[PDB]
Formats: structure tokens, C-alpha cells, sequence
């Protein structure tokens, strides 16, 4: 027998298509919908299939679990994919008011990062949207359309993440790597202290400044070769809201601004804050 | 403005990933031989042609190295459980390279490109019907692990210089590419054509040919004479791909 889940809210809309919150109007069960908006199927769409079709193989808890995705058709054809409903984002999750929650947060955080970065994954846009919590407290990781297979020699996107959370080395126009996702980790880190982005820049030179207010300007060994923008273009400045002293420590490793010095996922889950 | 991605050491180090690698990779590999049982008109001969043709389109637009090998995994896992004509082999084979190509390209081959190699009769509606069909039965499960992905890994696995790489891994891809044309490899798991290829390569380039074979299956944890012979086979190909 067949069973239709019925769209009884939206929770988000972009170029993407539109994400619905449904339910099936005799079981009473939810799901989510996320709709698909010579040619042929778009790049995004069939990207990020793939990638939780290959991620499903391992029931991952800290991944959103693409269920089933359907194709339906008149000339345009609609695709529909469906995962498991979670109730709220981490925004959602923090104001509803202790410390200790952040840390078993971050360790969620930090085991489903690592589950992709393992798994030769780059998210490429972590934002407190896309990072979703269960009514109990099991952090889902989401929103996997920017996401790709990292391959050694392949060409890359040159322009990647919202700018808040965009990592310099991309903002300056640099090659990039699982790094930029750590960047991103750090500047969520921070924001559950916060609750309030901690980059919140106007522009892409904005943002490296008010960047290089907090973490300070690197020096010239530091400074990435492949740019045009060197680092005389950048005023002097030096580092240094209420966390704890280990936490500030693997807060600054997460936002080192060489991204081979940037502590890795699997690193930060060793710390001792953790 | 067109960066290219960079040697991550943090990947290529990482055991774990190399790991979770030879784990995905049977999945990916398709279930039997198709010509038997499921395929009746489609013969083994038709499917070297269509091969050698999508590779020219490969070629031709220059598409990255894993659009071919990827398009021919579409290709093989679609014709293990869809019974076709041989009128559609083309189309079908059109559409695995799209695929392939949106998937892993960023300036990815178009709907209207493949109608410059397909003949005249095949349209972009079809193209683009065969697309949501192959999609369907592939489950949409396009991320496949290919001989490719491990070229990197093995690769940093060998103490020869990242310099003096640069041959190896040429003449590598050529036998990647050639293994995709020959139905004899289409079951053999991706790590063992990938270690398979760079064996031949690194011997036709010329610290010996046992060690190495040792090394390579010690690397993903295959038996050596089943290295051995897979790198034999891959060499007898390349000289008999008349
Ligand atoms: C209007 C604002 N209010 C208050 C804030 N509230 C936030 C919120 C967001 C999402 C959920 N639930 C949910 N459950 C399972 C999922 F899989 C996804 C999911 C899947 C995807 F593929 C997505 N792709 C993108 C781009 N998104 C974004 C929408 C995050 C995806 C989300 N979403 N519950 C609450 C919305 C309603």
C-alpha cells in the first residue's frame, strides 16, 4: 500500500529548491522534503545525492539520513528528496536555556566532521543552519549540495562557504582544502559562547580584517604565495569570551590561519577540553 | 580564479581513509557478468566499442581522468539489471559520461556536447530522459570508488620523489584507461586495477619488480599472487588491445 507524506510547514528556502517539514496525514509519522528548483538534472542536486548515497552505507549518527529520493513528471520534472525529520537547528537549540552540553555538542560536532573528513569529504558549508539537533540532543549535520569527493589534482570551486564563515585562505583567493571546514568548526565553537557570529564582515576584505583583528595579522612566512593581495595590504595587529582556558586553546587551533597548522577534527575530539 | 586541488596530506597520511576506501569499494563493484544471463543482444564486443568511443569523447574534450572510468561503472552497473537494445547502447553510454562528468567536473560536459558524438538522430530530450532513467536505477548512487581514487594513495605510499612521479602517473592512467575498456577487469575490485596499473607502470619504467608487488599488495592488503596475476593480465592487455 502507498502512503503520502503531505508538506505542513516550510523551514527554509534558497536557490536550491525549498526544504519541508511533512507528514503523513494517517500515521501521523514526519519526514523532511527538500524539492529540487538542453539541460538536464542540476549539478548540486546530483552532487549531493551521491554523496549521502555513498554516506548511508554506514548509518553515521551524526549525518542527516537521506531516506529515499524521488523523480516525478509535464515538461519539468520535480525531485524530491526525503530524510529523517530533526525537530530544530543549533540556533534553535541555544536559546532554549550550561557548558557542559557544549562540550558533548562539540563532540558530536567534531565525530560527524570526522566521519566525512575520513571518508574523503568536504562539507565546504558549515553554518549554524545546516548543523541540526534532535529533540534528544543528537547533533545531524545537513545541507550537503556544496559538499565533493576532495581528489588530488581536481579543479575546485574558487569561491566556497558564506562569507561569515569563509575561511582567508579562500577569501584570498587561495587553494583550499579539509581545512576550511575546521575554520568554519572554530568560528561555530566560538558562536555557541557568543550567540552572535563572531565574523560578522561586510565585504571579502572586510572579513579578513575583522579576521586578523582577533587572530592577528601572520607575518610574510605565513602568508599564502598564490594570492594577489599581498600582506602589506593588511594593517598590523595582534591577538585578544567567557569559556574555559582549554577551551580558548583548542578554540585558536581551529582558527590558525595557515590551514596546515589547522587542527584537525580528529585532533580537537583528543583535546583535553574534550 | 581557477585554483586546483592540492596533495592533502591530512587524506593521503590518514589511514583511515585509505580504509574506509577498500571498504566502500565492493560495493561499487557490479554483481556478475551481465552477458549471460541478463543481456541478449548486447554482446562483449559492442561494449569494447562503446567504450573506446566514450573514451574518445573523453579525450577529445579533455575531461578530467576519472570521467571515463566512472562513466563506464555507470555503464556496467545499469546493464547488470536493465535488459537494452543495441539501438540504445550510445544513448546509454552518453548519458553515463554526463553523469560522470556532473558529478566529478567542474566545468562538466553538456547535453549539447554529447550531440556533437552521438549521431544525428539522438536528441537532447532523450539525452535528458536516459539521464533521470539511468539515474533511477542507479539508485542515485553515483559516488562510486573507481581504480583512480587510490592512485593518490598508493602513490604517497611510495618513497620515489613527487618529481619523478610525474611519469609514473601518466603512464599509469593509461593502463586505468585501458583496464575501463576491457570487460576481463570490470570485476576485479578498483584497489587491485589501481595497484595492478601502477605495478606495470612503475616496471615498464624501471628496489625490484617482488618487492614492489609485495609492497603494493601489502598497501591494500591484497594476496600477491593475486597481484601478480591481475598486473600480468593488465600488461598482456595493453599489448593485445587490437
Ligand atoms: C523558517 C525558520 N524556522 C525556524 C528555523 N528552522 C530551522 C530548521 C531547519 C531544518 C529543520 N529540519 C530538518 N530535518 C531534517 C533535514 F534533513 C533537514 C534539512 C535537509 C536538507 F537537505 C537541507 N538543505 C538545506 C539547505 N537545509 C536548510 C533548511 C538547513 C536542509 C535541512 N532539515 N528544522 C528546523 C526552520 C523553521
Amino acid at each position: 500500500a502507498t502512503s503520502r507524506y503531505e508538506p505542513v510547514a516550510e523551514i527554509g528556502v534558497g536557490a536550491y529548491g525549498t526544504v519541508y517539514k511533512a507528514r503523513d496525514p494517517h500515521s501521523g509519522h514526519f519526514v523532511a522534503l527538500k524539492s529540487v528548483r538542453g539541460g538536464g538534472l542540476p549539478i548540486s542536486t546530483v552532487r549531493e545525492v551521491a554523496l549521502l548515497r555513498r554516506l548511508e552505507a554506514f548509518e553515521h549518527p551524526n549525518v542527516v539520513r537521506l531516506m529515499d529520493v524521488c523523480a516525478t513528471s509535464d515538461r519539468e520534472i520535480k525531485v524530491t528528496l526525503v530524510f529523517e525529520h530533526v525537530d530544530q537547528d543549533l540556533r534553535t537549540y541555544l536559546d532554549k536555556a550550561p557548558a557542559e552540553t557544549i562540550k558533548d555538542l562539540m563532540r558530536q560536532f567534531l565525530r560527524g566532521l570526522d566521519f566525512l573528513h575520513a571518508n574523503c569529504i568536504v562539507h565546504r558549508d558549515l553554518k549554524p543552519e545546516n548543523i541540526l539537533v534532535t529533540s534528544g540532543g543528537t547533533v545531524k549535520l545537513a545541507d550537503f549540495g556544496l559538499a565533493r569527493i576532495y581528489s588530488y589534482q581536481m579543479a575546485l570551486t574558487p569561491v566556497v562557504v558564506t562569507l561569515w564563515y569563509r575561511a582567508p585562505e579562500v577569501l584570498l583567493q587561495s587553494t583550499y582544502a579539509t581545512p576550511v571546514d575546521m575554520w568554519s568548526v572554530g568560528c561555530i565553537f566560538a558562536e555557541m559562547f557568543r550567540r552572535k557570529p563572531l565574523f560578522c564582515g561586510n565585504s571579502e576584505a572586510d572579513q579578513l580584517g575583522k579576521i586578523f583583528d582577533l587572530i592577528g595579522l601572520p607575518p610574510e612566512d605565513d602568508w599564502p604565495r598564490d594570492v594577489s593581495l599581498p600582506r602589506g595590504a593588511f594593517p598590523p595587529r595582534g591577538p585578544r569570551p567567557e569559556m574555559e582556558e582549554s577551551g580558548a586553546q583548542l578554540l585558536l587551533e581551529m582558527l590558525t590561519f595557515n590551514p596546515h597548522k589547522r587542527i584537525s577534527a580528529f585532533r580537537a575530539l583528543q583535546h583535553s577540553y574534550l | 580564479h581557477a585554483p586546483r586541488a592540492g596533495p592533502d596530506p591530512r587524506l593521503l597520511g590518514d589511514q583511515r581513509v585509505l580504509q574506509s576506501l577498500l571498504r566502500l569499494e565492493e560495493r561499487y563493484v557490479p554483481r556478475a557478468s551481465y552477458f549471460q544471463c541478463v543481456q541478449r543482444e548486447i554482446k562483449p564486443h559492442m561494449r569494447k566499442m562503446l567504450a573506446y568511443w566514450m573514451l574518445e569523447v573523453c579525450e577529445e574534450q579533455r575531461c578530467e581522468e576519472e570521467v571515463f572510468p566512472l562513466a563506464m561503472n555507470y555503464l556496467d552497473r545499469y546493464l547488470s539489471c536493465v535488459p537494452t537494445r543495441k539501438a540504445q547502447l550510445q544513448l546509454l553510454g552518453a548519458v553515463c559520461m554526463l553523469l560522470a562528468s556532473k558529478l566529478r567536473e567542474t566545468t562538466p560536459l553538456t547535453i549539447e556536447k554529447l550531440c556533437i558524438y552521438t549521431d544525428h538522430a539522438v536528441s537532447p530530450r532523450q539525452l535528458r530522459d536516459w539521464e533521470v532513467l539511468v539515474l533511477g536505477k542507479l539508485k542515485w548512487d553515483l559516488a562510486a570508488v573507481i581504480a583512480h581514487d587510490f592512485l593518490a594513495f598508493i602513490l604517497h605510499r611510495l618513497s620515489l620523489p613527487r618529481d619523478r612521479q610525474a611519469l609514473v602517473k601518466k603512464h599509469a592512467q593509461t593502463f586505468l584507461a585501458l583496464c575501463a575498456t576491457d570487460y576481463t577487469f570490470a570485476m576485479y575490485p578498483p584497489s587491485m586495477i589501481a595497484t595492478g596499473s601502477i605495478g606495470a607502470a612503475v616496471q615498464g619504467l624501471g628496489m625490484s619488480g617482488d618487492e614492489l608487488t609485495e609492497l603494493l599488495a601489502g598497501i591494500t592488503g591484497t594476496e600477491v599472487d593475486c597481484l601478480r596475476a591481475c598486473q600480468e593480465q593488465i600488461e598482456a592487455a595493453l599489448r593485445e588491445s587490437l
